[PDB]
RNA sequence: GCUCGCCGGAAGACCAAGGGUUCCUGUCCAACGUUAAUCGGGGCAGGGUGAGUCGACCCCUAAGGCGAGGCCGAAAGGCGUAGUCGAUGGGAAACAGGUUAAUAUUCCUGUACUUGGUGUUACUGCGAAGGGGGGACGGAGAAGGCUAUGUUGGCCGGGCGACGGUUGUCCCGGUUUAAGCGUGUAGGCUGGUUUUCCAGGCAAAUCCGGAAAAUCAAGGCUGAGGCGUGAUGACGAGGCACUACGGUGCUGAAGCAACAAAUGCCCUGCUUCCAGGAAAAGCCUCUAAGCAUCAGGUAACAUCAAAUCGUACCCCAAACCGACACGGUGGUCAGGUAGAGAAUACCAAGGCGCUUGAGAGAACUCGGGUGAAGGAACUAGGCAAAAUGGUGCCGUAACUUCGGGAGAAGGCACGCUGAUAUGUAGGUGAGGUCCCUCGCGGAUGGAGCUGAAAUCAGUCGAAGAUACCAGCUGGCUGCAACUGUUUAUUAAAAACACAGCACUGUGCAAACACGAAAGUGGACGUAUACGGUGUGACGCCUCCCGGUGCCGGAAGGUUAAUU
RNA sequence: AGGACCGAACCGACUAAUGAAAAAUUAGCGGAUGACUUGUGGCUGGGGGUGAAAGGCCAAUCAAACCGGGAGAUAGCU
């Protein structure tokens, strides 16, 4: 049982990319940005409540942040958690 | 028996094996085994404290019974076994109550022989009884110095001790060294000689054999530089000094016994 | 030619890492020294 | 894009470590790239790493570390018990195909497994910080059974030759398929089952151990591979539609047999040797306190569960360690022809041509080739080169520790074709036939397949171990017995070590060594042991105690603190 | 059987000629079942360690490591 507030705080954003689009169209899998602390079950619960849609499963991964250079100064981007959420057959998401 | 090996290679030429067929060809009695890791002759500080130790073969520790307390139960010898931990041979024995123990194999012992500890026990090889019960003039081995402690004298392959006298509460032993020593008459001892007497006839025959026995090579002090050893230095071969340890103490004769607590028990020093 | 530095992360940490420094007095003093200096990387710890 | 060339036990493929975006796409060429650069491991932007079963985490422990109390220590602190950490070792579970520009045992397709809960009905002794078993273990050797894999034939598809020939004993390609489940074989280990008792296993034990007694000779455990299923599937040479020339979608034959065969598996096996070969948990089992008709246990069935972190890329290197796009770096994979071979040569798969080129064709330098006549005259020195080089057979001295020396030396044969023998000796081994406690069985049988070595006859060359590969040999002699070790980076030796010898110490709280100490090593050893010193296989051997040491003695002289 | 033999890997480093290289190259060379070699982790600390002993090695540093401090040591010398 996950608290509603925590659920709301889990999901950061949808991830738009060619691979993501492909996953959406073919495998019925949405690619989300989520809280780095968010576990799989949590993510799933939040999907179910906040997008109102059945989940088969969640795969997660951690994206490491790129090192960049603004002018002369070096600086690193934040790491962030990606989640492939596979949605039950026939589940159409807005 | 001893066996001079044929010289099919140098390093095999001078080899003499000591082969006992009666030893157990098989894995030892595992319950009595336990782990025994190697030191390298280094203490808890991590420093080398005794030179020339190192390496050698992995060895298990057989749990030998030197205290020998199963009084009254007769035991029978199952087999003789190779112990890597000692110059003697060990004997796996079976008490009538079902317990097994390892003991020093005495001279005449073999499979099927019955042995017994206790005051009542019979005065025959392998039997163990207090030295007040043991007749004077007998050879014994695995001798306790303190009652109840466990045998400490005469454990090596072909040793034994002579009870020369029993004077009241003490008996006087003739140690293998030739030292005459008083010992409390209630201390325990095993009849007969310890077994593997032709152990001394073996000759290693090559450097590697010594290494197998965990012995690293020995460098002569005279071969060193002065900063290392008292004997070091000298252009060519020079040795113009009295022999000494690496720590400057005289070596060829100077006595080093300092124990004034046990002086009383030493009847006569060895010669 | 086998050069002196043959990196190994675990070995690095055990030898020089934060907890190692913490464990003993002298290490703690080293840490304090480095803090005083203003070091950004107090220890080898990544 | 077509040729050429190089690697191919790697200069290919996959990992660990280490690195940390170098990966992919677009874009730019100031700087970086030893030149140019449209290119890049460079700049900028965007994208990319998907796990119940892989790894970490986690349970267990080794060396070792920390260490409540504790012991010790001016202080700091040292050692260490109970404990707790510590892999490089032990511990549950997944395979095949398809897919991305870039991930995949992680996505998808199919087919599996695991171990937990929870709920069930069925039953009914469960229970540990404890007992027992197990886990659990060396080197070498030898085979036998296998597979990986390869070759040939068969089959299937395609072909009929840019130049003489090529419808055949011709040419090219393909002929693959997992875990799992069932079977329990080649083979290995062990005698089983029941009953009775017992000073043992810190207590108890129905368990282990030990005694007896009965009865049956088959009982159990283990075990590669094969076979069956998995699979009416997948994949499949290439054909056929579209084409952003990158590719996408449809389609799809055969898919067998024999032989050979590992260093891989059975094998943690067997045989043997001495130098005598981790631990703990998981796992099985036994009970104790307990509880007692509850819980707990096992039984299937249902459901839920498996979190977290890693997953890109390089990884014998241009990405790691070397200041560099400069030698070092552990593991796994191991095709063909020749060959003993993981050597060597040429090749496959795959990957590269080493990030300055173009000319010229002086000296001199480097690395190579050949050389009349001589053949060590060179030189400190045959340094370096040259030479030898294989298999089989013949043959082989002194001396010897009888093992050696010895590959001593020195010689002969060696290609191809035919015949012996349309392919032999051998190896393998199908049908058929017989037996049978019935199977992965046993006999007989020999088809087919493979296949040396030799002899005889012929034949070509200057040359047949034809290339690569591949000992120079002998004689006297010093030193060191020998195999070993050594000055990382001018010394590899006659130096060190060595087995052996001798002396000497040390009676165990050993001597000695590290430690203001506690303690630790010595050693879980005990004089057939340990320490120190010298000598240094083996053979024949091996006067002086005055000096300095050490050992013993203590009559006298001298002699501290103290008084 | 073997600190046995020939010989790749692997470990080394006797001869030779010659910065890509702060010790390498090529051609040869020794060992190659052992006193072998190697990965991972662990322990020994500076008058200390380790040393088959060369004063060798202890982070390209060794007849006393490196870092910081006494410290502006002292310098009848340049």
């Amino acid at each position: 049982m996950i608290r509603e507030e925590r659920l709301l705080k889990v999901l950061r954003a949808p991830h738009v990319s060619e691979k993501a689009s492909t996953a959406m169209e073919k495998s019925n899998t949405i690619v989300l940005k989520v809280a780095k602390d968010a576990t799989k079950a949590e993510i799933k619960a939040a999907v179910q409540k906040l997008f109102e849609v059945e989940v088969e499963v969640v795969n997660t991964l951690v994206v490491k942040g790129k090192v960049k250079r603004h002018g002369q100064r070096i600086g690193r981007r934040s790491d962030w958690k990606k989640a492939y959420v596979t949605l039950k057959e026939g589940q159409n998401l807005d | 028996a001893v066996v001079k090996c044929k010289p099919t290679s140098p390093g095999r030429r001078h080899v003499v094996k000591v082969v006992n067929p009666e030893l157990h060809k098989g894995k030892p009695f595992a319950p009595l085994l336990e782990k025994n890791s190697k030191s390298g002759g280094r203490n808890n500080n991590g420093r080398i404290t005794t030179r020339h130790i190192g390496g050698g073969h992995k060895q298990a520790y057989r749990i030998v019974d030197f205290k020998r307390n199963k009084d009254g139960i007769p035991a029978v010898v199952e087999r003789l076994e190779y112990d890597p931990n000692r110059s003697a041979n060990i004997a796996l024995v079976l008490y009538k109550d079902g317990e097994r123990r390892y003991i020093l194999a005495p001279k005449g012992l073999k499979a099927g022989d019955q042995i017994q500890s206790g005051v009542d026990a019979a005065i025959k090889p392998g039997n163990t009884l207090p030295m007040r019960n043991i007749p004077v003039g007998s050879t014994v081995h695995n001798v306790e110095m303190k009652p109840g402690k466990g045998g400490q004298l005469a454990r090596s392959a072909g040793t034994y001790v002579q009870i020369v006298a029993r004077d009241g509460a003490y008996v006087t032993l003739r140690l293998r060294s030739g030292e005459m020593r008083k010992v409390e008459a209630d201390c325990r001892a095993t009849l007969g000689e310890v077994g593997n007497a032709e152990h001394m006839l073996r000759v290693l025959g090559k450097a590697g054999a010594a290494r197998w026995r965990g012995v690293r090579p020995t460098v002569r002090g005279t071969a060193m530089n002065p900063v290392d050893h008292p004997h070091g230095g000298g252009e060519g071969r020079n040795f113009g000094k009295h022999p000494v340890t690496p720590w400057g103490v005289q070596t060829k004769g100077k006595k080093t016994r300092s124990n004034k607590r046990t002086d009383k028990f030493i009847v006569r020093r060895r010669s | 030619m086998k050069r002196t530095f043959q990196p190994s992360v675990l070995k690095r940490n055990r030898s020089h890492g934060f907890r190692a420094r913490m464990a003993t007095k002298n290490g703690r003093q080293v840490l304090a020294r480095r803090r005083a200096k203003g070091r950004a990387r107090l220890t080898v710890s990544k």
